[PDB]
RNA sequence: GACAAUGGUAGGAGAGCGUUCUAAGGGCGUUGAAGCAUGAUCGUAAGGACAUGUGGAGCGCUUAGAAGUGAGAAUGCCGGUG
RNA sequence: UAACUUGGGAGUCAGAACAUGGGUGAUAAGGUCCGUGUUCGAAAGGGAAACAGCCCAGACCACCAGCUAAGGUCCCAAAAU
RNA sequence: ACCGAUAGUGAACCAGUACCGUGAGGGAAAGGUGAAAAGCACCCCGGAAGGGGAGUGAAAUAGAACCUGAAACCGUGUGCUUACAAGUAGUCAGAGCCCGUUAAUGGGUGAUGGCGUGCCUUUUGUAGAAUGAACCGGCGAGUUACGAUUUGAUGCAAGGUU
């Protein structure tokens, strides 16, 4: 079948995490997670967690051989933002957007 | 081997077994009609074209009748609060080509 | 309006030198929770009109009945107490449509009661024709001694 | 009858009701021209 | 309703050439601007290029009319301040011949795409010569 | 009564958002430069119904030039001829007689030179 | 100085074609089997040999 | 039938469309109402239907009546997001 | 094919260019102020390259029909090398 | 023939409250799971949050952020297309390629050619380098009372009317 795992409201903005997600998607599973475990970026942990969700819930609860997965399918979308202030100089004040975002991994055995 | 008639205002190329698409005539569904304002006939074997020819001339089915597609007139004057939008949808007859 | 809606009475800003436009107070029309221009006032709508027309309507609306056969004298009612059944089966053995005016001569007691629980029956007297319950039934009741009372009264 | 009434003819109109669209006729200026004392709420030179 | 329309599954293109000796620039470069165009075909169509592939030899024999052997300057700009560039029909007759005919015939097609690729058509050669001998070059002459 | 309208005003920026797809951009996404573009969508049409009556003319004409050119005829003496001799087809519309049947164009211009 | 006209969505997207980030580099370990990155010493399971 | 007219701002005149509520009539609705989305539908326009998904309980049609009755501009107001 | 009277409802009171008769200015001004006509205003279409006011001409709607007006006919660009 | 959550009281909800001010004083925002909490036992990934199953339920894309769920905006994939081109972004003509409808002179895309300087306001005159509007959605402007007049309609008519 196609299996998926989700995180949701991950407190970091969509647009810096669909960065790491353009690296991993579409490629052989036993390789991402040593892509995202060996790249600078922030966001990766996060997306080890998810990924390596998706893939127990490959052997687990559905039954498939967690050698022959990609990543099929990898995307972020917007979460809730929590709208925070910041003072500027001279009475003003400027917004501030502490984005999320909710991180989806599916993959699949091609079959 | 092609005609040349003048039915609605607008000459027409025809030949044998095609359908045309003409103004509203006044026939019915199905009954034929027959062309008599024939300009030229010719293409392969015959050539007579003259200020008018008095024979061979078309007849044709009358194959349809109906409304054209909907075309959405519309015309606005800028900074003079002035639009105006009609619709309108152009009646016609289908006739297929029997005999030349 | 402005007058009445809670708060206002206080400009929100200078009337120059900030990059917003001039506002008078939190209550106008167009703020949300402003006061409302116009709209629903408090008053009346009954008006009238000539006696004549009054008592002109009043015969139309029966004259109407006379044309059809909506028209159907009976006599006095008799009841000892009130009782729908069987004010429901006289009505039924009458060949009455479903809603008809019951028009007595005097207002009545053992008929109004065992009348106006139905889904269409309205008693009324003769000193309480209207032009709108005439025409909106389709099958009048009168007795015998009202009939005389509306032809005395009206003109 | 008292579901199919019709007034006399002639009898009913409808209002005019300005300050809806440039197609009824009296949308923006609502009848009024343009700038001045006659074209203001309230404004009118009085009577006489 | 019914009229033609040429497509690229429809057009063919035929080569030819013409001498210049004894031409004018102009008599010479509109009769063959509208060889380019391809507007004496019958099967002209304005939004595809119908036109013929011409080749002009002996580019170095064309004449012209009155003193524009000295007069008739041509100039062009480099668009850095103050780099206009100036020369004359006399010193482009001789010093480069393929490019008077080139820009004489060059002005007179329309302005788009469709000229731009109309333009590439045109096939200019001095001397009496031309590599294009396995195209059979038709030949032509004006009127 | 309240008239809390707001299902009206939705419904007619939907039929005219939809009246402008296939627009760059912001064209056909937003209702106040989708509205401007289908009113000069429409405006454009008006003129252009026009207009395409008189680009085929200038089109027929140029063909039916070109092939009077072959047998060494104007199309100004070609239509003199032509309106002369009474032999009076819809010629700038029929210049397909000039490409189908080529010998009946050779007729038409025989005739064409007898009327001079 | 302040945007005289707000950039089209088109626009921001050709401006961030080459904001892509690159792959990291690595390779396989012949002792882990696990992955490395290049020159650098193995996370999972112990030396470098080299 | 025949003939005439039919550019148009300020402005005058006329005929209509649609929303909300009311009266009367006559319907529809868990075998699925409004609403939302989709379409390649119908009328001269405002507009109307139908099919299809989602939705889960009210809605239309006829004739009249009554209006907080129609939004693209007010450095409008409020919210959401670029 | 209007004219007039009696009534209901108005908007208008910043006009412009060109041609012609003048004042003022310097026989300056896309100046200014009057008479006279037109166009714009409130007028789209063809021409004057583009160009409210210049020339032609007044859009009910549709047609891949014809005759023409100003203006044109070597190529851009329809039609006379 | 009153509102129905931007409406109706400022306040449908712990509202004269957060909050703001030395003070007098100003003052919001905030409703809706389901018929019934039956409010998700147990397993798996994870530090947890969050998930995927199994369940409850008529329905879980009804999971307490809980009726429907639009637009802006942000994304993922693909059918046509685009790296020699001078673009108020469209309209008319049109090859090619790709599909197949409220079945009708079909829908998508668009190589290339013609024409083409947004809208509103104010002006003699604005493509205007004059104004206004980031976008989207909701709210937002000739009303009511009592008099005068003029018109049409109706009832009587030297009477008419409360």
């Amino acid at each position: 079948m196609e299996a998926k795992a989700v995180a949701r409201t991950i407190r970091i903005a969509p647009r810096k995490v669909r960065l790491v997600l353009d690296l991993i998607r579409g490629k052989n599973a036993a390789e991402a997670i040593a892509i995202l475990k060996l790249t600078n970026k922030a966001s990766s942990p996060v997306i080890e967690k998810v990924l390596m969700s998706a893939l127990a819930n490959a052997e687990h609860n559905y039954d498939m051989n967690t050698d022959e997965l990609v990543v099929k399918e990898a995307y972020a979308n917007e979460g809730p933002t929590l709208k925070r202030f910041r003072p500027r100089a001279q009475g003003r004040a400027s917004a501030i957007n502490k984005r999320t975002s909710h991180i989806t991994i599916v993959v699949s055995d091609g079959k | 081997m092609f005609a040349i008639i003048e039915t609605g205002g607008k000459q027409i190329k025809v030949e044998e077994g095609q359908e045309i698409f003409v103004e509203k005539l006044d026939v019915n569904e199905g009954d034929t009609f027959t062309f008599d304002k024939v300009l030229f006939v010719g293409g392969d074997s015959v050539k007579v074209g003259a200020p008018t020819v008095e024979g061979a001339t078309v007849t044709a089915t009358v194959n349809k009748q109906g409304r054209g597609k909907k075309i959405t007139v519309f015309t606005y004057k800028r900074r003079k609060n002035s639009k105006r939008k009609k619709g309108h949808r152009q009646p016609y007859t289908k006739l297929t080509i029997d005999k030349i | 309006n402005r007058s009445a809606v809670s708060g206002g009475g206080r400009k929100p800003w200078k009337q120059k030198g900030t990059g917003r436009a001039r506002q008078g107070t939190i209550r106008a029309p167009q703020w949300r929770g402003g006061g409302i221009v116009f709209g629903p006032t408090p008053r009346s709508y009954a008006y009238k009109m000539p006696k004549k027309m009054r008592r002109l309507a009043l015969r139309s609306a029966l004259s109407f009945k006379v044309q059809e056969n909506g028209l159907t004298v009976v006599d006095a009612f008799n009841f000892e107490a009130p009782k729908t059944k069987e004010f429901k089966n006289v009505l039924s053995t009458l060949e009455q449509p479903k809603k008809v005016l019951v028009v007595t001569e005097n207002e009545d007691v053992n008929v109004e009661l065992s009348a106006r629980n139905i889904p269409g029956v309205q008693v009324t007297t003769a000193q309480g024709l209207n032009v709108l319950d005439i025409t909106n039934a389709d099958s009048l009741v009168i007795t015998e001694a009202a009939a005389k009372k509306v032809e005395e009264v009206l003109g | 009858k008292l579901h199919e009434l019709k007034p006399a003819e002639g009898s009913r109109k409808e209002r005019n009701r300005v300050g809806r669209g440039v197609a009824t006729g009296n949308g923006k200026t609502s009848g009024r021209g343009h700038k001045g004392q006659k074209a203001r709420s309230g404004g009118g030179v009085r009577p006489g | 309703r019914q009229t033609f329309m040429a497509n690229e599954s429809n057009i063919e293109r035929k080569w030819y050439v013409i001498d210049a000796e004894g031409q004018t620039l102009g008599r010479l470069s509109s009769e063959v601007a509208s060889i380019l165009r391809g507007k004496n075909k019958v099967t002209y169509t304005p939004h595809v290029d119908t036109g013929d592939y011409v080749i002009v030899i002996n580019a170095s024999k064309i004449e012209f009319t009155g003193n524009k052997e000295t007069d008739k300057v041509y100039y062009r700009h480099s668009n850095h301040p103050g780099g206009i560039k100036s020369i004359t029909a006399g010193e482009l007759r001789r010093t480069n011949p393929e490019r008077l005919i080139e820009n004489s015939i060059k002005g007179m097609l329309p302005s788009t795409r469709l000229g731009e690729k109309q333009g590439k058509k045109l096939f200019v050669y001095g001397g009496a010569e031309h590599p294009h001998a396995a195209q059979q070059p038709e030949n032509y002459e004006l009127r | 009564p309240r008239v809390k309208g707001g299902t009206v005003t939705r419904a007619r920026r939907k039929k005219t958002i939809k009246l402008a797809k296939g627009y760059f951009g912001s064209k056909h996404t937003l209702y106040k430069v989708a509205k401007q573009q289908v009113m000069k969508s429409g405006q454009y049409a008006f003129r252009d119904r026009r207009q395409r009556k008189r680009d085929f003319r200038k089109l027929w004409i140029t063909r039916i030039n070109a092939a009077a050119r072959q047998h060494e005829m104007s199309y100004s003496r070609l239509m003199n001829g032509l309106k002369k001799a009474g032999i009076d087809i819809n010629r700038k519309m029929l210049s397909e007689i000039a490409i189908s049947d080529e010998k009946a164009f050779a007729q038409l211009v025989t005739k064409a030179k007898d009327a001079l | 100085a302040v945007p005289k006209r707000r950039t089209s969505k088109t626009r921001k997207n050709k401006r961030r074609t080459h904001f892509k980030i690159s792959v990291p580099g690595m390779t396989e370990c012949p002792n882990c089997g696990e992955y490395k990155l290049s020159h650098r010493v193995c996370k999972n399971c112990g030396s470098y040999n080299g």
